[PDB]
């Protein structure tokens, strides 16, 4: 029925245009994120949300998540920190997010590796979530499958210790390629040291996922040129499509919820102050213009538009592969 | 971005009820409790009552039982507070205050409603303007009821001496105080709300 | 001399009284005034996203490095402080758990800004491996529910023996017909069992062994705190042994102690380079405490010796080591203290351990 | 109730001194002891909680508390309560009146007569004294030489928060018929700044 619709100010949003309530939110804050959901939802009974925001925040979509678990508001996250992969989602939210899993993007990764032979590789990571996850599918994966490979150890550091700490670790690596995993905060200094060294030069291969490359919009200047990346941010995968493609699964699964009971559960009375049935049934298994949109328990979509990007010399990245077609990527025969 | 406004002053007749409010903006209404302060013209502070939130729970003072309640709609975010048989000692300046953590201090305070119970004609006021290095002007408010009234010297575009007003016999009465100007010229200002007039002055040598 | 604010959610406007105390008590001790601390506090919001907010507006508002926070069982917030992990680690600022034990804060990829005064109930396989080390037990059988709860026991104790000592058996949550997995361990030749579940599914495992046969006689019961508190204990083996966390419940201890490793640890990043005021509210700041991820390294590597509850260090994951238990063993009807865990050895008492029907013997040697 | 009793209940600190006050309870409020500062025309502002608003300490405690102001600013010119917070009834201190020294000023003095617009209904003759220190200062009018306290209302300023002055406007009220009688119409006053009494007259 009713749906609203927060955005913020790129991809050059201006008006988005049942029933959609839209506005313009470049506050992206614990409490801005409390209140204008809250507000919304006394005042404007709307069933679901449709979210996006500009910031490379890991944390706005911790709090979406939080958010749809106590107003029972299914919340889409569209673009910004409200995609940025996070810890698996609650159980009793109906918080879900257009962005492939972290090993999605791993299988991808692997993927370029094995088409260019690059079976000689090494491994760098933070603290940071999906550190426990991301060594252990590359881990398996590499272990199990017979092919060759010289893992060469895993690196892992903190990077908030004394500068030239980091360093002593970095040295320690004796790989073309090399595999980097943290947050894109995190990634400046790492790159930034690592230039320093001479290791990000054309002689290495930085590959890095979704976690770093974050908004396909901002690019800070300590990235390398030459920074192969996977994202789903894809700048032609327009921001005003993406809804109109994130409506359809609310409606879809609305629709649906007339069958098996024909009632609408409305929204919650209000956030402040002293749910028969979930939409949450409705919403892992949607078809819509032949886009398999679609979820899991975890959160992640099942068939995620994610995009191999480069950073070009001339400061821009640009698509140099293909995903989510099926199973199987298609490079496009340069490196 | 915290405000508490409150209704602006009121001037009801001894036995008669009164209602005031106060407006929250800038919080999370239901996080804190309402306290209720009177101050008699320069008497002190006397706690009237707290009223928490979440639970719509008032707990006045001994006091103030029988002829005060603590109204609250949260869904306006205002606190209210309502005032039965009016008696002459209930002349004063009545403050609402945020109760920190729905017990503690009071943070933030509002404006302050000013309350006259008095039986008296309210008549408007004469504004007599007064003329005789630097210069100085004044200009006359003689004669009004009650005491609330708004006085700006030259369309309020100056800021940077308004004296009390004086009671004598039910009519208030005060005054108001560059050789650049030497009478461009200046002229008065004068406005209050229970007389519904605003009159003007201009002062001339 | 300039301000350093500590942060607090308590139960009670008493206990903020103590806080306030402990914080006073901090600058008296070793401040010198060079660095005054204050103590900016609310009591706990039974709505989650209340409690969020109160956070941003009255915590986070006044420039707080860290926040404690006590959480009894009152209300709403699935008795998790869930809705301050959330905006406090929005922006890395540090969050000091004081009575909540849940493992799944251990995890710093969910709660990336959260620390604990209090062990979580997988840290009692410390003990378990303690006391297989005391019996010299190499052969045990550890049975554990299956959810992140018993997960994280299973792999703290296993991880304890690592560095095929033990089969371990599972069990799908809120089941009460769990005679299939004590068969399997009725067969698996071990007397041994180790049992980590809730308060109601160790309900269901102990009348489920009293139908087999397995309350008694050649069979040693080795628990937790859950499994021997509440209904599990009316329905627990007489004989059993069970763990029972010392300090675990005393929120006024745990609030003094947190801020004396807080102050130590404030006044030590303050001897670093570079430091950036923690962010003065929500509104308007989308981008993490500069100093935060910093910070919470200071307090995680902060050891404190002298504190009322025992030595207070913190693991890798920033929950607490030597943390002292208390090894109870049902006798008769009535818990009994037959040791407590010194926290690096287990203290033998005077009292004699009651096996299950009518062997007895001591945490001697 | 508690009996919050505050003495003195006045000062007169000079700029950059250190102001202490104190505020003692009937019984002990342990810890819960607010402070608050009302400008001359403001609502009560919270200045500290619990034992710019950085020169303010609050040292004290359960029956015995004190407020110190480090480097008085004149800003800071006001009344000071405190609050009992412990215990219902909250109750307040009686409060302290804080005003400041400063430079001795004499006053700018300048005597109206009655508007024309005023008399033509049937006289006050109005007469300013404003910016001087200190506070302490006679007034006298007096119509031909013949003094005259009768009909005279005066209404005082606070002290300055930015100048730390003050202001009084004393006003001779007359009748039509009783002013056309005289012509002369002086404003004198005695001063600790005036060897000679300043005098304003038409
Ligand atoms: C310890 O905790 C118990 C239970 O809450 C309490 O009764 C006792 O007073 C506490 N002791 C101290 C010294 O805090
Ligand atoms: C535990 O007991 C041993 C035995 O003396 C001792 O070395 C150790 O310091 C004790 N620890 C504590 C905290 O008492």
């Amino acid at each position: 029925l009713n749906i609203a619709v927060l955005l913020g100010h790129s991809h050059d949003v201006t008006e988005r245009e049942v029933n959609v309530v839209a506005l313009l939110m470049n506050r992206t804050d614990p409490k801005s994120l409390i209140t204008h959901v809250c507000d919304l939802m006394s005042g404007a009974r709307i069933h679901g949300l449709v979210f996006g925001d500009d910031t490379d925040q890991e944390a706005v979509a911790q709090m979406l998540d939080f958010i749809s678990s106590q107003t029972f508001i299914p919340i889409l996250g569209i673009h910004g920190g409200a995609s940025m992969i996070m810890a698996d989602k609650d159980p009793t939210s109906t918080f879900f997010q257009f962005g492939a899993s972290i090993q999605q993007q791993a299988t991808v990764m692997l993927k370029i590796m094995q088409d260019y032979d690059w079976h000689v590789f090494s491994l760098v990571t933070t603290i940071f979530p999906g550190y426990r996850d991301f060594i252990s599918f590359i881990k398996t994966t590499v272990d199990n499958s017979f092919v060759g490979w010289d893992m060469q150890n895993v690196i892992t550091l903190d990077t908030s210790f004394e500068d030239a700490k980091t360093q002593v670790q970095l040295k320690k690596i004796h790989s073309s390629v090399i595999l980097l995993y943290c947050s894109k905060d995190e990634a400046v200094l790492i790159l930034s040291e690592a230039r320093s060294l001479g290791l990000t030069g054309y002689d290495f291969f930085w590959i890095v996922p979704s976690l770093v490359s974050g908004n396909t919009e901002l690019i800070p200047k300590e990235f390398p040129s030459g920074l192969i990346s996977v994202s789903y941010d894809d700048w032609d995968y327009s921001l005003e499509a993406r809804v109109r493609d994130g409506l359809g699964i609310l409606t879809t699964a609305a629709s649906s919820m007339l069958e098996k009971f024909s009632y609408i559960p409305e929204a919650k009375a209000s956030c402040y102050g002293q749910p028969l049935h979930t939409l949450h049934q409705f919403m892992v298994n949607v078809t819509w213009d032949g886009k398999d949109l679609s979820f899991t328990e975890e959160g992640y979509q099942v068939h995620p538009r994610l995009v191999v990007i480069v950073l070009n010399k001339d400061r821009e990245w640009e698509k140099v592969g293909k995903w989510e077609n099926q199973t199987l990527s298609l490079r496009h025969a340069v490196w | 971005e915290v405000k508490l406004v409150e209704s602006g002053p009121e001037l009801k007749k001894p036995g008669e009820t009164v209602k005031i409010s106060c407006k929250a903006s800038g919080f999370t209404f239901t996080n804190y409790g309402m306290n209720w302060v009177k101050q008699a013209p320069g008497k002190g502070l006397k706690w009237m009552g707290w009223i928490n939130i979440y639970t719509g729970e008032p707990t006045y003072a001994d006091d103030f039982k029988g002829r005060f309640a603590f109204s609250l709609e949260t869904s306006a975010s205002t606190a209210y507070l309502q005032i039965n048989n009016l008696k002459n000692e209930d002349t004063a300046t009545y403050f609402c205050a945020r109760g920190y953590d729905y017990e503690g201090y009071f943070d933030y305070w509002g404006q302050g409603t000013t309350l006259t119970v008095s039986s008296a004609k309210t008549t408007p006021p004469s504004v007599y303007p007064l003329a005789p290095s630097m210069v100085t002007l004044g200009c006359l408010v003689k004669g009004y009821f009650p005491e609330p009234v708004t006085v700006t010297w030259n369309s309020g575009s100056l800021s940077s001496h308004t004296f009390p007003a004086v009671l004598q016999s039910d009519l208030y009465t005060l005054s108001s105080s560059p050789s650049s100007t030497w009478p461009e010229t200046v002229t008065c200002n004068v406005a209050h709300p229970a007389s519904s007039t605003k009159v003007d002055k201009k002062i001339v040598p | 001399p300039k301000i350093v604010n500590i942060g607090a959610v308590l139960s009670t406007k008493k206990h903020e009284q103590i806080f306030r105390e402990a914080v006073n008590q901090a600058n008296k001790r070793h401040f010198t005034r060079k660095i005054q601390l204050q103590a900016t506090s609310v009591t706990h919001r039974p709505n989650a996203i209340q409690m969020a907010l109160s956070v941003c507006e009255d915590l986070i508002s006044s420039q707080v490095y860290a926040i404690l926070v006590s959480h009894p069982p009152a209300p709403t917030d699935h008795l998790t402080p869930t809705p301050i992990s959330y905006t406090a680690g929005f922006y890395r600022i540090p969050v000091i758990g004081l009575t909540t034990r849940m493992s799944i804060y251990s995890d710093k990829s969910i709660h990336l800004s959260f620390l604990r005064t209090v062990p979580p109930y997988s840290h009692q396989a410390l003990v378990w491996f303690e006391m297989m080390r005391l019996f010299n037990w190499n052969h045990v059988i550890l049975i554990v529910s299956d959810d992140h709860e018993g997960r994280a026991a299973q792999k703290k104790l296993e991880t304890l023996l690592e560095g095929k000592a033990d089969k371990v058996l599972q069990f799908e949550p809120g089941t009460k017909n769990l005679t299939a997995l004590l068969l399997e361990a009725k067969e698996l030749e071990a007397r041994v069992i180790i049992l980590s579940a809730s308060e109601d599914d160790a309900t269901a495992v102990y009348k489920s062994a009293a139908m087999l046969d397995m309350t008694g006689a050649g069979y040693v019961w080795l628990v937790g705190e859950r499994e021997i508190s509440g209904s599990a204990l009316r329905y627990a083996p007489d004989g059993i042994i069970g763990l029972q966390l010392i300090n675990g419940k005393n929120e006024s201890a745990h609030i003094s102690d947190a801020v004396a490793v807080v102050a130590q640890a404030i006044h030590e990043l303050f001897e670093m380079e570079n430091i950036t005021d923690p962010p003065r509210g929500c509104v308007g700041n989308t981008n993490i405490w500069k100093t935060g991820p910093l910070f919470k390294r200071v307090l995680m590597s902060s050891k404190y010796p002298d504190g009322v509850t025992g030595r207070i260090e913190f693991n890798e994951d920033g929950d607490r080591k030597f943390a002292q238990y208390s090894i109870m063993n049902l006798q008769n009807r009535k818990l009994v203290q037959v040791g407590i865990f010194n926290g690096s050895y287990i203290i033998q008492n005077d009292r004699k351990i009651i096996w299950p029907g009518g062997e007895t013997e001591g945490t001697l040697v | 109730d508690i009996v919050m009793t505050q003495a003195p209940a006045t000062l007169s600190v000079t700029p950059g001194d250190r102001v202490s006050l104190s505020c003692r309870a009937s019984q002990s409020i342990a810890d819960y002891l607010y402070w608050y500062q009302q400008k001359s025309h403001e609502s009560p502002r919270l200045l500290l909680k619990y034992a710019i608003p950085s020169r303010f300490s609050g040292s004290g405690s359960g029956s015995d508390f004190t407020l110190t102001i480090n480097s008085v600013e004149p800003e800071d010119v006001g009344m000071y309560y405190c609050q009992n917070g412990h215990s219902f009834p909250r109750t307040f201190g009686g409060g302290t009146k804080l005003e400041i020294k400063r430079a001795d000023a004499a006053p700018t003095v300048s005597i109206f007569p009655p508007s024309s617009e005023q008399l033509a209904a049937g006289a006050s003759v109005v007469c300013f004294l404003n910016n001087f220190y200190p506070k302490d200062i006679n007034v006298k009018w007096k119509i031909d030489g013949s003094e005259r306290q009768n009909g005279v209302l005066n209404s005082w300023t606070d002290q300055d928060s930015k100048d730390s002055t003050y202001s009084m406007s004393s006003t001779l009220t007359l009748t039509k018929d009783e002013y056309e009688r005289h012509n002369s119409y002086t404003c004198e006053a005695t001063h600790k700044t005036s060897t000679s009494p300043i005098v304003k007259s038409f």
